[PDB]
């Protein structure tokens, strides 16, 4: 319908798209300093592929306040990665390196367990 | 206005900065249907897998009180519980299995589930009240089968 | 060792084919030797004259809450708290 | 007399009644409803857009010198249209009193930060950012303050579960503290302590 | 037909003239306490918990079975109503056994919740030390039920359920006065495809 | 704040050391490292109430 | 005749408290004279600062002024007058005398909130 | 009676302390007995069995919903400025 | 007295505490300070005396106020709260009534 709300850092969709592209540029610059410093077993190209996948799973949203909240949270993770402010255990959390993958076919899900 | 000292961060600012502050002080037009699944921090598996039941909770049949009936609530679908092999407790891998969220009307719970992106369904609607006549003279009646045999 | 195959007072014992008896190769199984059933049927019933009797655990404030048992029905009447048996001739 | 029943203060009731009517007269735009709860505490329910001037008024008026802002408390009520409510508790040393200023905030609607008025809010709204997830505009530093660095979601929101979504352990093939899906060894046994018979007849109206 | 106006808790409401005080009270929202009123059973006046004070009356009236008339002002939260409820259920609780930790109805017992709401805080029963409270024998009513007749409050819900809905008349009210026992006179079995609901209909859990 | 049920709806604890650790940024600035160590003590601040 | 210290760090003693208070009170009158007459905040601030200006002009001694005002020491009176001057400058732009900017939403201030009603 | 040093070292300690010294260490003679007679806690104001009813002692039911002050003034109406309390001088 | 004879008079403790971490009173009020950090900066504010609770108004004591706002004034304020707490302990051991321990 229609609703009049206070905006968050952007009025229309174009400014929110510009802020998302600024996040992508800043994360691209921050990845080679993440790789050489954090002592993680991830190559720079794997880090950029993971950054692309993190943006791809949030391409589907359309609301500008949701997009700008995602921009604010991504800027917080960027600020927690410019200053080190973290350990190597939390950087690898995006890759989910400890969770063993689960099958998607119904026969293997039937054999393994009810989930 | 007042003839005192002006604010220096508004007088010295560029015209693009005055336009930027006035646009954020206004009101923008947004759709009221907002999906907040990526913002809430829930993992995507619980978004695509769990089903949410909006229901009025059942009255305890051994108790005449209806104060706990007087609200609606959201509850999540029961996953698998199991016995841990050490000592025999009820282990559960379901983080959302213990959350009942109170609400006033089913429309509020439906809009909340559409806000948070859950797959919602309503188990039952509000119970209509049937007018039942109760008085003491029916118990002692003439040529009626409703004459009571107790007392 | 006989404590692995010993049965507790709740009727629980691990089977010989069970994997959960592998936890007892380094720490012995604790089975309470004082079963409550045998020590509550070792106590003889108390003969009473009155129609109703009161039980409070035999300690006063340190026993159970005081309850009244009817003795008009023939037989042994068991207190539901402490298990003492009353009888009226 | 009645030794069990708590005796209130009549002069504090009269002073807070007069000051609450004074506040409701002074700001007809931002003050929405002035109420006086039991226990002699004044609650000034305000509009969201009056979050910053009213406290400034309560900082700077001659009969409202609420110099200390002791805490800001957020309450998550999911049944309302605007979900969160934000409670500012202010202490006046000159007149020796306390006031509560309550506002309402959506999950996406901003609040104007009170850091220009009271600097203690410089962390306090940060806690309301971390626990609930309301954005505070014109904040000098808005970051998560109490939760983990890689934490996702806001905990004291009522949509969040009690035990969270994830757990942490130590893993030797990665030589790291790793993040796993949550499985309790014993689940949280939820107790149904809802009252089946109502006790207070004065609160159903 | 027409609707008459009754002022329940100083709130006007239009009711059918056949309705009682408790139905108008449940219509405006207030829950009047009860032990013997079940809306699928016949009305009775034996638990006496539902006493309310109507205006210009010398005695309180039982809200479950007193039909309203035009112009009544019913005060549910009055002082006389609360005094009557406290006295009546103090009489209910003078002879109840101290069986709450060994009672399966506890945690959802009506008597516990109606002592925490509209009940007194301490027992006025001095005579627990000498010539104490009563105790009656248990009757083998059936293998589906467990009967502890000391906890019965003589609310006559099971007997009305048997003679009204279950159909068989095996349950009955033996004795007179304080020694009245709600049970079969002989060692019989009460058998119906509906005996489990008797556990539902017993408010105390005898 | 209570919704009338058996449980409190929300309980917020005002930490006395929260505002002290907030103003640590201005109080401890332009000081020695040993002067920062003493200042942290002068504010009294166990972090159980601060972290809640 | 001068105060040695205020007993309160961060505020030094004032050489001429009377002229500072009178200048701040005149600036508060100049800021409040632009307010509309129907606004109650203008009338309350005018009554306050007129009473305080009569207290400053009537008493020439410092501690007699502090006793006659009764709020506190005169440096804290200067602090209060500066804070109210900042408020009187801000409330011309904040515009408080108009109607409600936002109406009450449905079931916004109801406690307990979970009821059907 | 109590274990301490000889009074030469006690006088040396009293000289070096700058004051007369009382023993910080507790002893059995200075403390109370570990076994005490069994006490009787007295009853409060409402353990009388005759006069009291709970309706005059129920503090939980005497609370009310909070009062809208503008509405209260509107119902009940149809000098110094109002202060939140008494003026306290912390200066 | 022994602890103050060791700590309070010493030149190293004074040089490590005095004129260090000075907080002004308007910064204390604006940043929401409470307690000793209010009382060390010259502000006369004790919640046991202004808004009394749980029989603090039947006992009598003194409220210690600092002057400079540094570490030494707050340390002396803490030692004076220790001694006034000993005074309140003396008054509460002096008078207590006989009666119940909880509400009825
Ligand atoms: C300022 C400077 C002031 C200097 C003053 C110097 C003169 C006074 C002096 O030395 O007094 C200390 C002491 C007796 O004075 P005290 O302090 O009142 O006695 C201690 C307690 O009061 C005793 O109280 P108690 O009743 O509890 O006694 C129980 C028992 C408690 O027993 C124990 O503690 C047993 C464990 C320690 C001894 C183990 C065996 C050692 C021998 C093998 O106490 C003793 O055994 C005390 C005597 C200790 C003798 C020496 C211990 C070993 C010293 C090794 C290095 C030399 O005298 C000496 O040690 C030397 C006496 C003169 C020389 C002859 C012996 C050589
Ligand atoms: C090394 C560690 C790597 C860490 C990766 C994690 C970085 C954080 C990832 C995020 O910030 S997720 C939020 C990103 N925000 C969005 O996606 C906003 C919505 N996105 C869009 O609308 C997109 O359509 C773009 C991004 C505009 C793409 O559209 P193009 O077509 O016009
Ligand atoms: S019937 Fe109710 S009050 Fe009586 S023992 Fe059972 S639980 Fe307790
Ligand atoms: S046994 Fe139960 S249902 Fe029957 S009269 Fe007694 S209390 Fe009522
Ligand atoms: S409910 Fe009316 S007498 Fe039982
Ligand atoms: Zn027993």
């Amino acid at each position: 319908a229609v609703q009049q709300v206070r905006p968050i850092l952007s009025v229309d969709r174009e400014e929110a798209r510009k802020r998302a592209l600024n996040l992508y540029k800043a994360w691209y610059r921050q990845i080679p300093y993440i790789v050489m410093d954090y002592d993680i077993p991830m190559t720079v190209e794997q880090c950029r592929d993971k950054l692309r996948e993190e943006f791809v799973k949030h391409r589907n949203v359309t609301d500008i306040r949701v997009i700008d909240m995602l921009v604010i949270k991504g800027q917080m993770e960027l600020k927690e990665s410019v200053e080190i402010w973290k350990q190597k255990g939390h950087i690898m959390r995006y890759w989910k390196e400890s969770q063993d993958p689960k099958p998607t076919d119904f026969l293997s899900k039937f054999i393994q367990g009810v989930n | 206005t007042d003839g005192g000292p002006l604010d220096p961060k508004t007088a010295l600012a560029r015209p693009e900065e005055l336009e930027q502050r006035n646009k954020l002080s206004g009101k923008i037009t947004v759709p009221t249907a907002v999906n907040l699944s990526p913002i809430s921090g829930v993992p995507e598996e619980h978004i695509r897998e769990r089903r949410v039941r909006i229901h009025i909770p059942p009255k305890n049949a051994m108790q005449s009180g209806t104060d706990n009936v007087n609200t609606w609530q959201i509850e999540f679908d029961n996953r698998e519980r199991w016995e841990n092999p050490l000592m025999g407790w009820a282990s559960s891998g379901d983080p959302l299995s213990n959350m009942n969220v109170q609400f006033g009307s089913p429309e509020e719970a439906i809009t909340f589930c559409e806000r948070n992106g859950w797959r919602w369904y309503v188990d039952g609607a509000a119970k209509p009240k049937k007018e039942r006549v109760k008085n003491y003279g029916i118990n002692f009646a003439w040529n009626k089968r409703t004459r009571v045999s107790t007392k | 060792r006989g404590d692995i195959e010993k049965v507790t007072h709740t009727g629980q014992v691990f089977d010989k084919e069970d994997y959960r008896n592998a936890r007892f190769v380094n720490a012995k199984r604790y089975v309470n030797e004082n079963w409550g059933i045998k020590l509550i049927e070792e106590v003889p019933p108390k003969e009473c004259t009155e129609r109703v009797v009161f039980c409070d655990g035999g300690d006063g404030p340190l026993g159970h809450p005081k309850v009244y048992i009817n003795l008009d029905k023939p037989g042994n009447h068991i207190c539901g708290y402490c298990g003492l048996r009353f009888v009226k001739k | 007399d009645k030794p069990t029943v708590r005796q209130p203060d009549a002069v504090a009731r009269s002073h807070l009644s007069d000051f609450g009517r004074y506040v409701a007269e002074c700001l007809p735009k931002y003050v929405q409803k002035v109420q006086l709860t039991a226990g002699d505490e004044l609650e000034v329910l305000i509009a969201p857009e009056g979050v910053v001037p009213v406290l400034q008024f309560l900082k700077d008026h001659h009969q409202a010198q609420f110099t200390n802002l002791v805490d800001i408390a957020g309450v998550d009520v999911p049944c309302r249209k605007n979900r969160f409510e934000v409670v500012y508790n202010l202490l006046s040393l000159r007149y020796n009193s306390r006031i509560r200023v309550k506002t309402y905030t959506d999950e996406l609607t901003p609040l104007d930060s009170a850091c220009e008025v009271h600097k203690a809010a410089n962390w306090y709204e940060r806690e309301i950012w971390d626990m609930y997830g309301v954005f505070f505009a014109n904040h000098p530093d808005l970051r998560r303050i109490l939760t983990d660095y890689g934490f996702e979601g806001h905990p004291q929101r009522r949509d969040f579960p009690l035990s969270g979504y994830v757990e942490l352990r130590y893993d030797d093939e990665k030589k790291r503290v790793v993040c796993e899906p949550l499985e309790l060894a014993q689940e949280f046994r939820k107790f149904d302590l809802s009252a089946p018979w109502e006790q207070f007849p004065n609160f159903r109206n | 037909p027409e609707k008459i106006e009754v002022f329940v808790d100083d709130i006007p409401v239009q009711v059918v003239p056949g309705t009682t005080v408790l139905q108008a009270a449940a219509q405006i929202g207030v829950e009047i306490p009860r032990f013997c009123y079940h809306e699928r059973l016949a009305v009775a006046g034996n638990c006496r918990m539902c006493l309310v004070e109507v205006e210009k009356s010398p005695k309180p009236v039982a809200a479950c079975a007193m039909p309203v008339m035009k112009g009544w002002r019913i005060k549910t939260n009055s002082d006389l109503t609360r005094k009557a409820r406290e006295g009546v259920m103090e009489f209910l609780l003078m002879n109840h056994p101290l069986d709450c930790p060994i009672c399966d109805q506890g945690g959802e017992c009506d008597l516990q919740d109606q002592a925490m709401a509209f009940g007194s805080d301490r027992s006025r029963f001095t005579d627990i030390n000498y010539t104490g409270k009563r105790a009656v024998e248990d009757k083998d009513i059936g293998p589906l039920v467990k009967t502890i007749m000391t906890r019965c409050i003589h609310c006559t819900r099971c007997v009305r359920f048997a003679s009204e809905i279950a159909g068989v008349d095996d349950l009955g009210t033996t004795g007179r006065g304080n020694d009245m026992q709600i049970g079969t006179y002989v060692e019989k079995l009460f058998l119906t495809e509906l005996s489990g609901n008797v556990i539902d209909l017993c408010p105390v859990g005898a | 704040i209570s919704d009338g049920s058996s449980r409190p709806y929300r309980c917020k604890i005002k930490a006395p050391g929260f505002a002290h650790l907030a103003a640590l940024e201005k109080i401890g600035k332009q000081h020695m490292l040993a002067d920062v160590v003493a200042i942290i003590g002068t504010l009294d601040v166990v972090f159980g109430e601060i972290d809640r | 005749i001068i105060k040695a210290s205020t007993g309160l760090t961060g505020l030094a003693v004032s050489t001429n408290p009377h002229h500072t208070l009178s200048a701040l009170y005149g600036k508060i009158l100049r800021a409040v004279s632009k307010m509309p007459q129907d606004a109650s905040y203008r009338k309350y601030t005018e009554q306050l600062v007129k009473q305080r200006a009569d207290s400053v002009a009537q008493h020439k001694d410092i501690t007699a002024l502090e006793k006659a005002v009764g709020c506190g020491q005169v440096e804290e009176l200067i602090v209060q007058a500066e804070n109210e001057l900042i408020l009187a400058r801000k409330m011309l732009g904040w515009k408080p005398w108009e109607k409600l900017v936002q109406a009450a939403p449905a079931k916004q201030w109801d406690w307990p909130p979970a009821q059907i009603m | 009676l109590r274990r301490d040093v000889s009074p030469l070292i006690q006088r040396i300690r009293a000289f070096l302390l700058g004051r007369e010294h009382n023993l910080a260490l507790r002893f059995e003679d200075g403390l109370a007995d570990r076994t005490q007679p069994q006490p009787e806690i007295p009853d409060g104001p409402s353990h009388l069995l005759s006069a009291n009813y709970y309706c005059q002692r129920d503090g939980r039911r005497e609370v009310l919903p909070p009062i809208d002050l503008v509405e209260q003034q509107k119902q009940l109406a149809a000098s110094k400025l109002p202060t939140p309390g008494k003026v306290y001088a912390w200066d | 007295d022994e602890v103050e004879d060791v700590l309070t008079t010493n030149r190293i403790w004074v040089q490590r505490t005095e004129d260090i971490g000075i907080v002004t009173a308007e910064e204390a009020l604006n940043y929401g300070f409470s307690g000793v950090m209010l009382r060390g900066s010259g502000i006369k504010w004790d919640l046991r005396k202004q808004q009394p609770y749980d029989a603090y108004n039947l006992v009598n004591f003194d409220v210690p106020i600092g002057t400079k706002g540094d570490c030494y004034d707050r340390y002396l304020c803490r030692v004076e709260e220790m001694r006034q707490s000993l005074r309140i302990i003396d008054q509460c051991l002096n008078q207590m009534p006989a009666g119940e321990i909880k509400t009825d």
